[PDB]
């Protein structure tokens, strides 16, 4: 596993170790959406920050299945329930939870 | 897509913003054929 | 486990595709066997039953009265790769020097053979095939003269850099497969294996290759099917300064291990396009030859 | 014994006492998608009984001047019933076919109709007359539908080949003074073991009069074509939200 | 080893850290119907994977004022997903489910919530007051769909019932000292083998605040309580059109 | 035939449903097991967490130094038919000389025991019950004074002809079960058995009995379900001119071989209507007695 | 925080069938990726330069 830019939205030199991770915090219990991506692996995009992207840069085509894991790193204290979820082809962008 | 299922919460005395970071790699039946070359040359002109 | 009877009993899942005939051994052509005169009521081969969607099952034999032929005629010419293993042009590549197109001393061609129409044709009379290959390269100026002229040709693969000039840091071509060949020596030949991530290519599909409003403005992507795009051809003098004669490549296609599924009416319009069968509808002609009336030849 | 029939799945039955056999396409039966030939990983889910069933989707009126029709599969079905719904929840699909193609008139009504199964049929356009336009059929033409699509120039079936070697495909004629229906099992076909049934239409069913229909004036004459048909072996994976295309 | 669980079912899993152990209701699980309970006679269909999955409905707000809310089985599903679909085109429907209650906290907010499960919960109206007016609720009550419905006078449970003896049913209480969810497993509860998913409720769930809220001013005051739940076992039967009600 | 391996290895269908749980035999209550000081670390029987959903498993023997105590109180009196078996009033027919109700001389009975409240409460404490049942009828005059009065009892089942009048064609009773008896002989008493379609009469019923859209109108019929529906219990005094005497007919009822499914809160609001749980909201009263304050008695 | 790569599989995240995977691993190795030759040098040899 290596770090996928999953927050690759900065560009300016100073803040580009913040492509590194994205944030959650206290919201208004409404379901909301915090991030979203696409799962394509040899694509344009966040997994081009992971050795397996670029690795796989090196191959026309690729068959398998991925993994993403993802670490909290907030205080202690802290707590909370997530929903991740994977939309198959023919879906698109998710409009609500 | 990363949705809220409930809430994060948090006490007095802690911040209210964390950070998650993702990490990503292949399963055991992830395989790649046909060598090609990589989209990107890091180059730009003669490398002294 | 499983208690309920319907489910003890059935049959979702058998994955046995039942196969209603299978295939003989068939080096010649059948022989013919001694028959005499037959004046029967009841049995009846010459009638028959076209409705069905069979062929007549009536054989010489019981049509009239035939003598003994022992036919040792082979069949071995008419099997798929005797058929297909025969190179045939698929593609060329225009390289001038003063000219509109590629004036530039590279050229990349997209690897699609249905350009020819007599290649063409004869693979688009099954739907899906599946073969290794072997490609030709024939060089020269237009005129058919040889020269010394060095040439690169590299194997693009979809996702890969095209090269956009004679001079591309592409053709450092660390990972692509590239061929440096003179147009002194004899062509260039190399063996391509079968590249589709399916099972076999398809000369024709039947959909859209995206989900969404398949609008007027996308409906050229219709039929379209990225299984059949293997990548681009590309081809350069080498050098930095541009060659001193034009040239041309024709590209020859020789299928060579070949398995084919699903025949299918062969093509009796003109072509017209690559990616279509889109005819020319001011000018549908019949299939063949004409006559004046049904009683004279 | 072969002109007398009855087709029960699902809970469906047809009957018929005039047929003319029944035609296996290719030579085999539909069958679940094999360990081996499989791809995805998870469990597919096989609904049986409630998308394995006859429909019947359309009626047509044949006339004298007809030129024949065609429908795609699975696009027929993509809007109906259970099945309808799992091929829109899921983005694979693959299913086998069994068509009954109905029409029945008098012993003093002639004509014949080719009832034929056309894997990937590819439309085309008669591009602009001249061929010099490289135009290309709208949505509404490669996929019609259950209304399906009445064929412009039968002759070279809308795709610059031949309808007189249409036969070399898996078929019956429906020939008013021999039978009144056709029928025609087919298997899944493809060169991958699941698809879309959204974006890919594994084979078209074609309908055409090769002989004109004929009677004389005080026969009925209103002779419709009625198309059922039943999905056979259906598998359906990689669920999500309901899409239509 | 206790406090920490998963549950897979379909494509979905869910994931604890802070359980409290599994009730499965009335001591037995789902299971189905065999062919001696059975009485319809066509063969049912059994979607599996498609439709025995978690759903996650819906979610609403705890409050240090909040009542208590109610949700109807199978009503709540009767509109998603495969299931939903299923449960319209089929006139008979059995199932059982697995319901995940969530709702997480810190470890300086207090509370107590009762999750209960009460079978054939028939709802009953303040008969104007008085007790002279012969009210009844009116459908948008009786089956208030994937919303639920607030309580009105939860030490009745709105039924004439004391809320107190309602742990007499399968159920589980979220401490927030304690756990962050509450996980019961039910089977098919009912007279019949099968039934009509959308004229009859086999039971409600309830979940009910019986030690309020609290936390001190600083704390995140937005404390969700969200609803997951799986078919498990499901079966239809008596295929016709889909029908909503 | 199934070959793909998910079908295989599938659970779907076995129609056993496994149990956590089986019963053992209790004839009487258990014994207490003498237990001396226990002063260990890591064993804590005291220790409960509620949330989990059970009860509390903490028993006399480990909070406390018990003797031993053989125990024969009987469990018998507790069984459902010891509980239920017990005859109660269920319902009360009028038959009035010159009143607005039966004027007529005859009545008929809805078959509901919803009305009283005794009855009602015991009942209502499971979801589903199955059972057979005795039924006494008592009648005499208003003043509980017996007269030579014949009278006709008639079951009338959902289909069979109401009785619309004392004189009716259906009091022919040829198939219809009917008693005939004086006031002077002694109550009437038959046995009924389980007539339900269903498996067992519920008292609960959450749903409609139809399709179709449930507005305000049709919103008397939440919670009524056929199958809790029996039929129509007529009664009349056999003759053709009016009876010279008033009558009151007490029914009561008696469950035998009785069976009880899914245990509920019991009702602690006054009952208002035989067809709902309907409470009176500016009464909602406690479930019990109330106190000054937590600290006193 | 271990170090380690996630153990989780997809049998364990999602009810799957059985794939019988005959996709090849050789084009991956270290020679397949290497031996194939690519520019490394180039020297010019002019005349008046
Ligand atoms: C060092 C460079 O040498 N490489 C030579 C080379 C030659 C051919 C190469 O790939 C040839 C692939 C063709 C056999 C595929 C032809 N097909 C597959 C099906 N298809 C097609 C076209 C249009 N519509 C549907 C299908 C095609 O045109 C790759 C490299
Ligand atoms: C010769 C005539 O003698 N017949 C006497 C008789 C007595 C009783 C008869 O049926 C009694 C059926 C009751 C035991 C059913 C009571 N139940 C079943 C459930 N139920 C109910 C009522 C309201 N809401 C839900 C359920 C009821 O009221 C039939 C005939
Ligand atoms: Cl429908
Ligand atoms: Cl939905």
């Amino acid at each position: 596993e290596t770090i996928l830019e999953v927050n690759n939205v900065p560009t300016n030199a100073t803040s580009l170790m913040e492509r590194l991770r994205f944030p959650v915090s206290a919201q208004a219990g409404k379901g909301e959406l915090c991030a979203v991506f696409r799962a394509d692996p040899g694509r344009n995009g966040p997994w081009q920050s992971t050795l397996l992207g670029q690795l796989c840069g090196y191959y026309t085509q690729w068959s398998g299945s991925l993994e993403v894991t993802f670490m909290f790193t907030g205080s202690f204290m802290a707590t909370g329930k997530m929903l991740i979820a994977y939309t198959p082809p023919g879906g698109p962008l998710p409009k609500d939870r | 897509s990363i949705w809220y299922q409930t809430n994060y919460v948090v006490p007095i005395g802690a911040p209210n913003t964390a950070y998650i970071i993702a990490l990503a790699a292949a399963q055991k039946n992830f395989t790649m054929k046909l060598c090609k070359d990589a989209s990107d040359i890091l180059q730009t002109g003669t490398i002294q | 486990g499983d208690r309920v009877a319907d489910v003890i009993e059935s049959s979702i899942g058998d994955s046995v595709s039942r196969a209603l005939t299978h295939a003989l051994p068939a080096p010649t052509g059948q022989n013919t066997q001694v028959s005499s005169h037959r004046l029967d009521t009841g049995k009846v081969p010459a009638l028959q039953a076209a409705e069905i969607g069979a062929s007549s099952n009536a054989s010489d034999e019981s049509m009239i009265e035939t003598r003994c032929v022992l036919n040792s005629h082979s069949t071995a010419e008419t099997t798929l790769d005797s058929f297909f293993s025969r190179a045939g042009l698929v593609g060329e590549i225009d390289l001038p020097l003063k000219g509109t197109t590629n004036p530039n001393g590279y050229a990349n061609w997209d690897i699609d053979i249905t350009g020819y129409a007599q290649m063409r044709r004869k693979v688009e009379l099954f739907t899906y095939m599946r073969f290794d290959a072997e490609f030709t390269f024939v060089a020269c100026t237009p005129t058919g003269e040889v020269v010394p002229q060095l040439l690169q040709y590299m194997f693009v693969p979809p996702g890969a850099p095209k090269p956009d000039s004679r001079e591309s840091l592409a053709w450092q071509t660390a990972t692509n497969p590239s061929v440096f060949v003179k147009l002194s020596d004899p062509p260039a030949q190399v063996s391509v294996p079968f590249m589709s991530p399916a099972s076999a290519y398809q000369w024709f599909y039947d959909g859209y290759p995206t989900f969404g409003e398949h609008k007027q403005e996308k409906d050229l992507e219709y039929g379209a099917c990225p299984n059949n795009m293997m990548g681009t051809f590309s081809v350069r003098t080498v050098g930095t300064s541009k060659s001193k004669y034009p040239l041309v490549v024709r590209i020859y296609m020789r299928m060579k291990h070949v398995r084919a599924w699903i025949p299918r009416p062969m093509r009796n319009q003109n072509y017209l396009f690559k990616a279509n069968p889109n005819y020319a509808g001011n000018s549908i002609k019949p299939t063949g030859a004409s006559r004046t009336a049904i009683t004279t030849l | 014994s072969d002109r007398v029939a009855q087709l029960t799945i699902g809970n469906s039955t047809i009957t018929t006492q005039e047929a003319a056999n029944i035609i296996v396409g290719y030579g085999e039966w539909p069958s679940y998608c094999s360990d081996s030939d499989a791809t995805a990983v998870d469990k597919p889910t096989r609904p049986d009984v409630s998308v394995n069933r006859f429909y019947t989707l359309d009626t047509k009126l044949w006339e004298k001047s007809s030129k024949g029709w065609y429908w795609k599969f699975p696009d027929v079905l993509t809007e109906t019933g259970v099945f309808g719904q799992n091929a829109q929840f899921h983005y694979l699909y693959r299913s086998g076919f069994c068509i009954h193609v109905q029409c029945n008139a008098s012993k003093f009504h002639q004509g014949a109709l080719l009832v034929a199964v056309l894997p990937e049929y590819v439309i085309g356009t008669v591009a602009g007359g001249t061929g010099t336009e490289d135009t290309h059929p709208p949505y509404k033409q490669t996929q019609p539908g259950a209304d399906g699509f009445e064929l412009q120039h039968p002759y070279v079936l809308d795709a610059g080949i031949p309808i007189s070697q249409l036969t070399v495909c898996p078929h019956q004629w429906i020939n008013l003074r021999t039978n009144n229906c056709a029928t025609i099992i087919v298997p899944y076909i493809n060169a991958l073991p699941f698809d879309s049934a959204l974006n890919h239409c594994n084979f078209g069913l074609l309908v055409v009069p090769i002989s004109p229909l004929d009677y004389d004036q005080g026969a009925t004459p209103v002779i419709p074509i009625t198309i059922t048909l039943a999905p056979m072996c259906s598998e359906f994976a990689g669920l999500r939200q309901a899409v239509t295309q």
